[PDB]
Formats: C-alpha cells, sequence, structure tokens
RNA sequence: AAGCAGCUUUACAGAUCAAUGGCGGAGGGAGGUCAACAUCAAGAACUGUGGGCCUUUGCCUAUAGAACUUAUAACGAACAUGGUUCUUGCCUUUUACCAGAAC
RNA sequence: ACAAUGGAUUCUGGUAUGUUCUAGCGCUUG
C-alpha cells in the first residue's frame, strides 16, 4: 500500500509516515550501536 | 536474546542492561 | 515558530538556497533541544527531542551512504510530524 | 438563510496588522 | 515480548508487566532431576508458541 | 494561481499589455493606503480601511465592464485575471444578478453579520430612507455605512 | 458471433390519427479546504411492515431495505496530551519528572 | 561459534518586610 491502488481518499501531510517503513524492519548487522538503539527505540514508541 | 539472562528492566538498575556471553565458558 | 519562519524569509530575500532551506528547517526541528529551551517549563518535550534525534539516526545513515560527513541533509519530513504531534497534545494543556 | 463567508482581500488584513 | 518480559533482539524493551515475579512455590516439578535439557528454550520459542 | 510571480504561474494573455497600466495604478494606490499612517481617531482609521475596500471594489469594476459589459478582453484573459487574484471571483458574481447590480461588496450582505436577519443599510435605497426619514420630520441620519462607508449599492440609484 | 426469423428500440412512410396500452415527462447538471442536523464500536451487532401470544412491553412468525466503520478487528494504513489510582525510577521539598498498569 | 548499550532540566536561595513622602488655596466665621 498504496502503490497496489489505483484510486483512494486523501491523507493530510502529517499522516504520511515516510519513515515509519525503515524502523518495522530489521536494520542490517552493518549499522553502528547508537543507530541499532535509534531503531529499537522508535519501535517502542510504535508498540505503545 | 534474552535466553532467562540478563534484567527484567534497566531503568532501576543504575546500570544499561548490556549481556554479552561469557567467551571463557565454553567447555 | 519565529525560527523556522525566519528561514523562509531568508530563503525569499534570495539570501538561502533551498537546499539550504531544507536543511535549515532540518537543522531547525532536530536541534529544538539546544535552540529553544522548551524543556525547561514542559519536561515531557523530551520523549519529542530525543524522538527527532533517533529519526535523525535513521535519516542520515541512509542519506549519507556512499557520501562523507556533511551537513546538507533536508529530509525534515519525519521531525516534523514530531513536533505537529506534540503541537496537537499542548492545545488542551496550554488553552487551560 | 446561510451565506458563506465574504473573503476579504488581502490588504484589508494588511492594514489593520500595520495599524 | 512486553507481556512475557522478553527481548526480541531487533525489537523494543519494556518494563514488566507483571513485575511481581519473584514470588515462588518450593515443589518438586520444575526441578533439574524432572527436565530432560535436550534445547534450550530459546525467548523465540516463548513468543511463537 | 498566486498572487506573487512563480514559476507554477501561468504568463498572462495576449490582451493583458493594454490594461496593464490601468491595473498598476490600482496596484500603486494600494500600496499607498496599506502605508500605515498613524491617525488616532477610530473615526479616521476605518475611513482608512474604508479606502481598501473602495479600491477593490474598483479594480473588479474594470475588469467587470472589461469582459462582461464591452467584451474587451477574452475568457482566457479573464480567467487568468481570477487565478492571478486581480478580480474577486465572488463579487462580480454579485454584479451579475439583477437585485445586486452595483453591489457594494460581499460583506455588506450577510445576514449573519448584523444584529437583526439583515443587509447592511447601504443596500437600501435612498428613496426608501428619504421617505422614512419624511414621516419622522427629520434628514436622513445614514451617511456611510461602517462595513467599507459605501453610500448606497442600490441597483436602482 | 456473419447471415435469416423472433424481440427491443430507432430516423421514420404509416394504420389508427378515437377509446387506448407501454416507457419517459408534471421546476436541471457539475461542483465548494461551504454550513447545519443526524449518525459512526455492538448478543456479528440494523430498521421499516404484516400476522399471532400474553396484557403497551416482550416473544414468535412472514417480508422489505441496509450508507459508512471492522477480523493480524476500527472512523485516522495516522498518532499527541491531561486527570485519578496502583506500582516503580530520579533523591534537597514542591512543580516539572522516570516508566509500566487500570479506569 | 557472540551480534543484547539506562541516563540527560527548570523553578522555589538575608535584607526580607513595613511606614511617610499636599505642588496647584472650595465662598462663611476666624
Ligand atoms: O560527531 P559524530 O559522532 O561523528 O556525529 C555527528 C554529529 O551528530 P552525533 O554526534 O549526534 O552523532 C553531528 O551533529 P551535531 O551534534 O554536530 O549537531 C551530525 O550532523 P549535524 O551537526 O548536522 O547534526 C553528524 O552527521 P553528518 O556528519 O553525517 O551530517 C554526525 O556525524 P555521523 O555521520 O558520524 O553521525
Ligand atoms: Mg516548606
Ligand atoms: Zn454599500
Ligand atoms: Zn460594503
Ligand atoms: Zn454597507
Amino acid at each position: 500500500f498504496p502503490f497496489n491502488r489505483t484510486k483512494g481518499k486523501m491523507v493530510r501531510a502529517q499522516d504520511v509516515a515516510l519513515a515509519k517503513k525503515w524502523f518495522l524492519q530489521h536494520p542490517d548487522e552493518e549499522y553502528p550501536v547508537k543507530v541499532k538503539v535509534s531503531y529499537q527505540k522508535l519501535l517502542k514508541n510504535y508498540v505503545l | 536474546s534474552y535466553n532467562g539472562i540478563g534484567l527484567k528492566s534497566a531503568k532501576g538498575s543504575s546500570t544499561s542492561g548490556h549481556v554479552q556471553r561469557s567467551l571463557a565458558s565454553n567447555n | 515558530m519565529k525560527l523556522i519562519v525566519d528561514t523562509h524569509v531568508q530563503f525569499r530575500l534570495g539570501n538561502v538556497d533551498a537546499f539550504q532551506l531544507a536543511d535549515g528547517i532540518h537543522y531547525i526541528l532536530n536541534h529544538i533541544g539546544q535552540l529553544t529551551g522548551i524543556y525547561r517549563y514542559k519536561y515531557k518535550v523530551m520523549h519529542q527531542i530525543r524522538a527527532c534525534k533517533d529519526l535523525k539516526h535513521i535519516i542520515y545513515y541512509k542519506f549519507n551512504k556512499n557520501l562523507g560527513k556533511g551537513p546538507g541533509c533536508g529530509f525534515w519530513q519525519p521531525a516534523w510530524r514530531v513536533w505537529l504531534n506534540f503541537l496537537r497534545g499542548t492545545i488542551p494543556l496550554l488553552e487551560r | 438563510l446561510y451565506t458563506p463567508k465574504a473573503e476579504m482581500p488581502p490588504e484589508h488584513l494588511r492594514k489593520i496588522i500595520n495599524t | 515480548g512486553k507481556a512475557l518480559n522478553n527481548a526480541i533482539p531487533g525489537g523494543p524493551k519494556f518494563e514488566p508487566l507483571y513485575p511481581r515475579e519473584e514470588e515462588e512455590d518450593y515443589n518438586e516439578f520444575n526441578s533439574i532431576d524432572r527436565v530432560i535439557f535436550r534445547v534450550p528454550i530459546r525467548s523465540e520459542y516463548k513468543v511463537a508458541f | 494561481m498566486p498572487r506573487i510571480k512563480t514559476r507554477r504561474s501561468k504568463p498572462a494573455p495576449d490582451g493583458f499589455e493594454k490594461i496593464k497600466p490601468t491595473l498598476t495604478d490600482f496596484e500603486i494606490q494600494l500600496r499607498d493606503a496599506q502605508k500605515d499612517k498613524s491617525s488616532k481617531l477610530a473615526a479616521k482609521s476605518n475611513e482608512q480601511l474604508w479606502e481598501i475596500m473602495q479600491l477593490h471594489h474598483q479594480r473588479s469594476r474594470y475588469i467587470y465592464t472589461l469582459y462582461y459589459k464591452r467584451k474587451a478582453i477574452s475568457k482566457d484573459l479573464y480567467d487568468w485575471l481570477i487565478k492571478e487574484k486581480y478580480a474577486d471571483k465572488l463579487l462580480i458574481a454579485k454584479w451579475r444578478k439583477t437585485g445586486y447590480e452595483k453591489l457594494c461588496c460581499l460583506r455588506c450582505i450577510q445576514k449573519n453579520e448584523t444584529n437583526n436577519g439583515s443587509t447592511c443599510i447601504c443596500r437600501v435605497p435612498r428613496a426608501q430612507l428619504e421617505e422614512e426619514a419624511r414621516k419622522k420630520g427629520t434628514q436622513v441620519s445614514f451617511h456611510q455605512c461602517v462595513h467599507c462607508g459605501c453610500r448606497g449599492c442600490a441597483s436602482t440609484d
């Protein structure tokens, strides 16, 4: 979503979470430890 | 992973909660 | 609010390139803890200040792949959404 | 009996804030 | 993982949902001379089932 | 589409250069009207707001009489002047109605602004105001309306 | 589905040019960062209508219509804050806080 | 045959506090 659609309703500019899909995925082993915490800490706000 | 080791949380512990496996204990 | 409006003024006066405007807005939203002092009077904002810091790590190491360390990243859309949701919950607080 | 809002000029706002 | 107080290796860490965990019953049920140790029960095993 | 000439904005059609000196004279009077002339009276300060609403009316009458009355500009130029905010779309849209031919502005017909469910008194014909004041034995007490200083928008006078 | 017939219409030449019968017609179309009023979380859930029982309610039976929202459950593919209470954290008091719960 | 990384700051701090500071004439007596 939403590229499998061809129609749909408008959403706000607030509601288009461009960076949400980055921390819902596994980062990789190559990232350092200060930015793997940022993946975990944004996941924690997602869960709550 | 939390395989029964570590802390319930690192809030009241005054540590970071960083667990690393002892390379000394193998056999 | 003024600090963000002033960069569009500097862009419109011709003093600031459009990439510097995108980088300037990105610098403001990620450094509100050192440009304003909003934490002194509402310390729950440290969630929002640490969200914009944690978003910056995600944005920089995808932006700066095969690039050097430098200023010009202006993908300010994730950190903009943080303060718009911070402003969502402090409207009922400050009106009271 | 509802007509919508009247859409003032931009200068009408502008004179007030200057005043 | 929040409810079981487990940590997925990339997932978030929370406070205990039931922090009153340290109570226990002295019983012959889960003793070492009872349990066959074949596969270590990982935290991924506890969350999948 | 904005007022500012951006790069998203469309270049003006053919007949624009003939009418541009007449529209600049409305544009420099609106810049001189917003100039913050410091006046201590409330009777004088709204009278300076009244001069802006007159210039907004007169700039839109000019584009109205070019296209609808004398047919002197094309439809593509006239749509450009509305999109570039040279003319008020919804005030011209009232001049086409029958009772609203010489309409003072969109604010003076709003039934919700007034304390009654009424229009402004500058919508009332002057001969009607002379008649009701003749029965009272006085001269008519209305001179200029408080919204934009009109003196009668009624189509009959 | 080419072609023939049946049917439905159609530009119509009609029969009638009456009583007819069918479909359409007896105050538009597209919209608006316009407004008002309803309505939007529950036995997987609604309402109108007819019939019967008890004496209106409720139940049973028959029928018509159900927009939006919902199953890896929710108007929002998005996501803040506050109050109270419980339990912690920081550790001069308070506010502002820490981070889990329940309402 | 190990990839596990909590924090973060503002406010409430010995002179405090308290008083007086009629210039520009209110009619008559004095
Ligand atoms: O000094 P480093 O450890 O290399 O980190 C810097 C630093 O951010 P962090 O210290 O939080 O990682 C910079 O931020 P400042 O604190 O100096 O403001 C940031 O750039 P900005 O200054 O614009 O925030 C820069 O990012 P980059 O150089 O990629 O633009 C980043 O360097 P890293 O790339 O190593 O994170
Ligand atoms: Mg005390
Ligand atoms: Zn008028
Ligand atoms: Zn008027
Ligand atoms: Zn008027």
